[PDB]
């Protein structure tokens, strides 16, 4: 996915959402983001969606 | 070596002549080992999404 | 200050039991 190879659509009915607010002018790659957000998924619950 | 093989057989042989009783008496012993009552237990349910 | 109680302790006997590592080390990416 990180490469332009695949696009995934995950199927959520409803879910607890985050955001993060950044500057314009400030180039990024936020792929560490997402995989924080992976970390911490398992069969009990997973963590807000960023 | 149940029986028929105490004092008369080697410890790393069987004798091969008394064979039928000797199962028959490890069946009975099998047997008896399992009268048991299944009891019942605490049933839950998984809040898992397996 | 929020309501919350412990859920029974049956149910997180089993839902602990089940909690794979969400990060491994694999030798392999490609």
């Amino acid at each position: 996915v990180k490469a332009g190879r695949t696009r995934v659509l995950v199927e959520l009915g409803h879910y607890v959402y985050t955001l993060h607010y950044y500057d314009p002018q400030i180039s990024l790659d936020e792929a560490p983001i997402l995989e924080e957000w992976l970390s911490k998924i398992n069969p009990a619950g997973i963590p807000p969606v960023p | 070596k149940t029986v028929l093989s105490r004092g008369y057989i080697d410890n790393a042989q069987f004798n091969p002549l008394a064979l039928r009783s000797n199962v028959l008496l490890m069946l009975l012993q099998f047997t008896l080992s399992n009268l048991k009552i299944n009891k019942s237990s605490t049933f839950t349910s998984d809040v898992t999404t397996i | 200050d929020i309501i919350t109680r412990p859920t029974s302790d049956s149910i997180a006997a089993v839902a602990n039991a089940t909690k794979p590592a969400a990060v491994v080390s694999d030798p392999q990416s490609m």
